[PDB]
């Protein structure tokens, strides 16, 4: 005998997240605070040259949300937990292959419903213990116990995303790797450095020197007619990302579809 | 009775690997237009950078080691 | 006759780590302290130019944890010890090949359970002495004594990671090589040097010279419109890493899967 | 009764020669997946930089100097 | 008749090292002292610019231990003496080839046990005189006198490493060549020069010149926006290593495995 909530079986598709906490989890829980961005910019202060105003946390958050979205598309991943109501078509070859299904978004934290319908009426709803999942790739497969295609025959509900990492330097397949966190921070820093590079000296100024009544000064900035003031940091960020991203793609793998 | 019956692989080059949703819609279009006797003789069109078809098995198969059996 | 805890057999899969100490082991035990990073930066001090604050150990640890994760993905390795609950599918060819199994994470310190189940009920649980392991590659193989595939038929539990090295200049296959430690430190130094390069002189300043009432000075920094202040160190670090990493990949080898 | 029966050599390019332990594990995987009738028709996958197969003997062997003997 | 300890036969596998002295031998016995590194840096002194502290022997030793490990991976070699408990699988073709075995680490100083077991019980333990070795390549072969494979059938114990060289300008195949010693020193010097290059003048300074009340001075360092201060030495070290390493690889040869 065994005890469990009916949709979730400990074998195959163990419960990982309470549905209510989907609304609770947010960016700050994953470490994507403005503090992290400021820390990586340690020793650098960004402000309006004409006033004493530094940019507020609103801009940092808005940048971070776009950055995580950009990571959400650079790799075909669903990052934050969210519920999906998904319809899928009937293809005979995968249906005969233990009802193989590849979810459109991955990873899968848990699966709540898996039904077959004809006109909105569930023709057959499978027992919970039958269906089994593979979390990282998002595969859903069915293992029953005791024309060649049709559209939108079956109905699938599940939760897509990654949980915050619980223990240091580790992560389960259903759990966020640290690399995604650093990658998103680096994407945010690309925008921040683009903003900050324009505020070094004046506006559009490359070289300066004064000489008044014996008092003389001279400065030459990073700015140039061919490169920006902060282009060095952006170049280094791109160099880091092109290694971090390619390294991370090996963890998920290439995509295939039968045809 | 076991695998290895593939004819070949259709490679499509792209800067990014297409999301699985896009590939599923690609399959839907392909099946609706070409699958089966219906639309058998039709020709699809694709506007990718480069396409290849690599053969994993010969043009025509047949029994092997016939003279050995004889 | 022989004496051993039932899951662990001295022949094949000898016990290496107590399960309780998995929680105890941490980064500092492997030498990844902020002291090591500071030592490699001997003679260099990093601080906020506007205050007297040097960056604390919190940033060093957070960098190190990301760096070890980056090494965890640059090579398909599980580094820190951790327990894995792993389900695997039934493929006939490897099943007939002495029930060959390639664990998803390597190396394997020890294997605790290896069972076959149909609906969550263990159909057959093998004797401990039967199953045997290969630690570095993570292979699990079974040597019994006295459709063509199915999903998630078997269940495997084991511990993935590397132990701290016990003796100088040596390491067993189940034991951490020194190279991973130096590689992770170098990855951390790439981020630290990225932070430090912005704090040489002012912000975005390449050249300076003053001349006041006969007192004159001039400085030219490493900063340039095309390269950063610390780009030299980053270039050298990348040059070192591209040799260390490729040398280390030979120790683990390329990956294969039958199809 | 003597050597020279090899079909060819499978070269795999790499910056470093793989350690013998890695090659032994490679052999273990290859034997477990492909050896014998079991898994005969399967296809392996390798992600190295470049692979070649150089032939040392022809496609099919047969007796030599037949007309000389006659 | 002949006299010998039973595991060691003077013919084939002569004894070379006492097992107890494995713990005794260390880096200093092979010439990898901080003195050697300082000697190669003759005329150069490294110290903290802000204090009078030179780096201690602790950092030199830690560098040397990593350097020898890096050499341990640049070539598939076991350098320091160490004992190995090794299990190997049954492959018919090599078994029929006089029980050919290629040890995972080389060279082999001596072999202590070579047994065949089924379930941990030794089915057959061969006479000492039968088995014979080839030290440098690590081959173990058996010469008896008066499915197609199975896993972990046999058990092998031996000692892997190289002894210190006894006579000038010479070395036996079971003995350390001088080149490995110089290569490891050069690897250590790459790290040391990376540390020292940052301490030439200030931090991130390329050019300087003062002019105060008639007293004027000017210095231009090796530092540049595109190269480091010590990049010249590192380049020369890499040039030397790419010849020393390739020359040494000819002494061991390329690797093969039957498939
Ligand atoms: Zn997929
Ligand atoms: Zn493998
Ligand atoms: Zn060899």
């Amino acid at each position: 005998s065994l005890n469990y909530e009916y949709p979730y079986h400990p074998s195959g598709n163990p419960k990982h997240i309470d549905v209510s906490e989907i609304d609770n989890l947010t960016l700050a829980d994953y470490g994507w605070s403005p503090d992290a961005v400021k820390a990586y910019m340690f020793g650098i202060v960004v402000q309006n040259p004409d006033t004493g105003q530094p940019m507020g946390d609103e801009f940092y958050n808005h940048i971070l949300e776009r950055a995580v979205g950009k990571a959400e598309r650079a790799l075909d991943i669903s990052i934050l937990p969210d519920t999906q109501h998904e319809m899928r078509d009937y293809h005979e070859t995968e249906f005969n292959s233990y009802m193989f299904v590849h979810a459109y978004r991955k990873p899968i934290l848990q699966v709540e419903n898996l039904q077959l319908q004809f006109n909105g009426r569930p023709i057959y709803k499978y027992p919970a213990n039958w269906w089994k999942v593979e979390h990282l790739a998002g595969h859903v497969q069915l293992f029953p116990t005791a024309a060649t295609f049709a559209p939108q025959m079956i109905r699938l509900e599940y939760v897509s995303g990654m949980l915050p990492r619980k223990k240091a330097g580790r992560n389960k397949p259903w759990e966020m790797p640290p690399e995604l966190e650093q990658l998103v921070i680096k994407y945010a820093l690309k925008e921040i450095y683009q903003v900050w590079g324009n505020l070094i000296i004046g506006a559009g100024i490359a070289n300066k020197t004064l000489e008044v009544d014996g008092i003389t000064e001279t400065i030459g900035t990073t700015q140039s007619a061919m490169y920006g003031g902060a282009s060095a940091q952006i170049l280094q960020i791109n160099e880091d990302i092109k290694e971090l991203l390619d390294g991370l793609r090996a963890y998920f793998g290439y995509n295939m579809i039968g045809l | 009775s076991h695998g290895g019956t593939t004819r070949g692989i259709l490679q499509i080059r792209s800067d990014q690997q297409q999301s699985q949703h896009a590939l599923e819609n690609f399959k839907r279009e392909w099946k609706s237009s070409l699958s089966g006797i219906n639309g058998s003789w039709q020709i699809p069109v694709v506007m990718a950078d480069d396409i290849k078809f690599v053969n994993m098995t010969p043009t025509a198969n047949d029994m092997q080691f016939e003279k050995w059996l004889n």
